[PDB]
């Protein structure tokens, strides 16, 4: 019951180049505990960024967690051609989760 | 290794009963560890419909999935059983399971661990 | 609960030459007309005992305690109640608890946190009551609790006519505590000047606490001031020495004497 | 009832006489055994302090009651000694504690920051954070209860209804005695040559009847030369007297 908008909807960035994306939620002030994902078309969504400080395991230093109240950014200083996914925030609020409705990346 | 399997994906028709899970290979439950089902269908954002608790029990599910499905997690087994009925042509979709790993020492406030799903759709 | 009663008036505690008293039964035996000499702890014939007169009085100190004591109250009102000591009563000391007040005996062992000036005494002019009962402040580790009959008591509080004499003696042996008495009534002796004759203590009861007793207090019973009658008691310190013992036909003992004070005894 | 194994109670027992017949005799305890002491020997036996310790448990863990055993229930709940002196009880108990509607009043311990000390009786209701990061409030993600009731039911079998489980420990001689076993009392046997043990006066002799008197506040008579030869029956206050044989 969370409504997410996750901004810009279509990239069309040359590779090499420094990006940055934001959600948005209509809920109370959050922070700490807002993940991000990236999946593929065909493929399961794995975690990039989780707790907006902390890191999975393998994922690259490119992605930057920032933001101090419910507005979460992303920022990737270089767009490698793997990197064109589907962007999702979601919330660890143990109310209903709702994910985001997706930054698509396009070259 | 730390390795997940989802079942396959299957066609069925409506009005019969469906059980959906994924095991973990070398993963156990334990009494810390959670997880959540999500679905995604064609060209759709993910929806999640519940994250339960392995160790207290305590089962919540999304809003409109409070009447027709159950989930069941089995530590003994190390496993989760989805009972879903009811599937009209909007469930044709595929279902992931994502768990954080956490065996009994500490984790994160994430779910690395993420399944292939399965593509699970009825006519 | 306590209140800071001070006021209290200081009058030079007495000094008595205590004749012969203070003899009691040396052991859970019996012997049948014959003399019988032992070495064990007693108070010294001709001896001074500590004398304390309460009244527009109030005396209650800290008397040391140096293996075993003898006190001796001559009173009717039945003022003091009971004996309560540890080390420092600052609730962190194993402290000792012996009261009777109405028709009961209580015997505590336990931690507890005292007062300045504890008393029981104190409620509405001379109407006695067990008024601020609760000396103690708390309880952190009780060891012993245990419950008897009270001894001879005496309802009310008056003024003059003291029959009632009661001797006590109280001693730490081997950790066991053992107490030793007689109350002796209908003594008909006004002006003090405690009696002479014979007369020993059979034992009561043992209790098995095992403490080392560095000091014992003494209690007796609009918390402040009061309006009191005349009360008199008295305390040796008893010392080793040997006896010799005389027991009659019956079995009870008539006579005594020491063999440290007269080159004739 | 019973107290809750996180929160079990404890008796105190002292100053009294135990009789362990009318505890070996009874039919439903199934588990009596103990480690430091013989069961058998127990009525002949001085114990200083005797604490008793009493909860209701699972089947499953009834073998983790055990000294040295590690488990959930035998480490967050309750811990025992390396050297555990005296032994426990247990026994199965269906008909009272399992519920037809579901007993959940007995709950244990679940999470923990680590093993409690042995001989605990303090017990926290806190919440536990099972995540790294800070947490606090009302119950989140990696926030749980870190206690579970216990789910008894009639048509549950072994091994998972409720027992009953007490726990005996003592010292030994370690105190002024407290409790003690009851002692033997024979017949009396009058003008004979027999052992008399009267409260623990061994000698040898014969029994007659004499009249001298015994003020109750004596106990124990004696000659001249300090030889026993009048003793007071412990059962009847009637005097005997010893004359050798
Ligand atoms: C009564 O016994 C206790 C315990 O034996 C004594 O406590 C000792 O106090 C001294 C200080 O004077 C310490 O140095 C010792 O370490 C204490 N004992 C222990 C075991 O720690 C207490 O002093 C005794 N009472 C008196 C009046 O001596
Ligand atoms: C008396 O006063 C002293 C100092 O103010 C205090 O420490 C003590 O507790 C008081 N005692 C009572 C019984 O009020
Ligand atoms: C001891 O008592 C006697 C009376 O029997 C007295 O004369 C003497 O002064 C007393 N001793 C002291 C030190 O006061
Ligand atoms: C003495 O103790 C008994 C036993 O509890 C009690 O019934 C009685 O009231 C007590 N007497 C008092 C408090 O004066
Ligand atoms: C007795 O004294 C207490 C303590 O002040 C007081 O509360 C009580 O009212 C007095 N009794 C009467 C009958 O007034």
């Amino acid at each position: 019951e969370i409504v997410l908008t996750q901004s810009p909807g279509t990239l069309s960035l040359s590779p090499g180049d420094r990006a940055t994306l934001s959600c948005r939620a209509s809920q109370s002030v959050r922070i700490s505990y807002l993940a991000w994902y990236q999946q593929k078309p065909g493929q399961a969504p794995r975690l990039l960024i989780s707790g907006s400080s902390s890191r999975a395991t393998g994922i690259p230093d490119r992605f930057s967690a920032s933001g101090s109240g419910t507005d979460f950014t992303l920022t990737i200083s270089r767009l490698e051609p793997e990197d064109f996914a589907v962007y999702y925030c979601q919330q660890y609020a143990n109310s209903p989760w709702t994910f985001g409705q997706g930054t698509k990346v396009e070259v | 290794q730390m390795q997940l399997v989802q079942s396959g994906p299957e066609v069925k028709k409506p009005g019969t009963s469906v059980k959906v899970s994924c095991k973990a290979s070398g993963f156990t439950f334990t009494d810390v560890s959670s997880l959540q089902w999500v679905r995604q269908a064609r060209g759709q954002r993910l929806e999640w419909i519940g994250w339960t608790v392995v160790g207290t029990g305590n089962t919540n599910y999304a809003p409109r999935f409070q009447e027709r499905v159950t989930i069941t997690t089995d530590k003994s087994t190390s496993t989760a059983y989805m009972e879903l009925s009811s599937l009209r042509s909007e469930d044709t979709a595929v279902y992931y399971c994502a768990a954080p790993f956490c065996s009994e020492t500490s984790c994160s406030d994430g779910f690395d661990l993420w399944g292939q799903g399965t593509k699970v759709t009825v006519s | 609960q306590c209140v800071n009663l001070t006021t209290r008036t200081q009058l030079p505690p007495a000094y008595t030459n205590s004749f012969t008293r203070g003899v009691y039964y040396p052991d859970k035996v019996f012997r049948s007309s014959v003399l019988h000499s032992t070495q064990d702890l007693f108070l010294p014939f001709f001896s001074n005992v500590t004398w304390f007169h309460v009244i527009k009085r109030f005396d209650n100190p800290v008397l040391p305690f140096n293996d075993g004591v003898y006190f001796a109250s001559i009173e009717k009102s039945n003022i003091i109640r009971g004996w309560i000591f540890g080390t420092t009563l600052d609730s962190k000391t194993q402290s000792l608890l012996i009261v009777n007040n109405a028709t009961n005996v209580v015997i505590k062992v336990c931690e507890f946190q005292f007062c300045n000036d504890p008393f029981l005494d104190h409620k509405n002019n001379k109407s006695w009551m067990e008024s601020e009962f609760r000396v103690y402040s708390s309880a952190n580790n009780c060891t012993f609790e245990y419950v008897s009959q009270p001894f001879l008591m005496d309802l009310e509080g008056k003024q003059g006519n003291f029959k009632n004499l009661r001797e006590f003696v109280f001693k730490n042996i081997d950790g066991y505590f053992k107490i030793y008495s007689k109350h002796t009534p209908i003594l008909v002796r006004e002006p003090e000047d405690l009696p002479q004759g014979f007369s020993a203590l059979e034992p009561l009861v043992d209790l098995p606490i095992g403490i080392n007793i560095t000091r014992f207090q003494t209690l007796l019973a609009s918390s402040s001031g009061w309006t009191a009658g005349a009360a008199a008691y008295y305390v040796g310190y008893l010392q080793p020495r040997t006896f010799l013992l005389k027991y009659n036909e019956n079995g009870t003992i008539t006579d005594a004497v020491d063999c440290a004070l007269d080159p004739l005894s | 009832r019973f107290a809750s194994v996180y929160a079990w109670n404890r008796k105190r027992i002292s100053n009294c006489v135990a009789d362990y017949s009318v505890l070996y005799n009874l039919a439903p305890f199934f588990t009596f055994k103990c480690y430091g002491v013989s069961p058998t020997k127990l009525n002949d036996l001085c114990f200083t302090n005797v604490y008793a310790d009493s909860f209701v448990i699972r089947g499953d863990e009834v073998r983790q009651i055990a000294p040295g055993q590690t488990g959930n229930i035998a480490d967050y709940n309750y811990k025992l000694p390396d050297d555990f002196t005296g032994c426990v009880i247990a026994w199965n108990s269906n008909k009272l504690d399992s519920k037809v509607s579901g007993n959940y009043n007995y709950l244990y311990r679940l999470f923990r920051k680590s093993n409690l000390k042995p001989f605990e009786r303090d017990i926290s209701t806190e919440i536990y954070q099972a995540g790294n990061k800070p947490c606090n409030g009302v119950a989140g993600f990696n926030c749980y209860f870190p206690l579970r009731s216990y789910s008894f039911r009639p048509t549950y079998g072994v091994g998972h209804q409720p027992y009953r489980v007490v726990v005996l420990s003592f010292e030994l001689l370690h105190a002024p005695a407290t409790v003690c076993g009851p002692k033997k009392s024979t017949n009396l046997v009058k003008n004979k040559c027999v052992n008399f043990n009267f409260n623990g006066l061994k000698g040898t002799g014969v029994l007659t009847e004499s009249n001298k008197k015994f003020l109750p506040f004596q106990q124990f008579g004696r000659d001249i030369a300090d030889t026993t030869d009048a003793v007071r029956d412990p059962q009847t206050l009637e005097i005997l007297d010893i004359t050798p044989c």
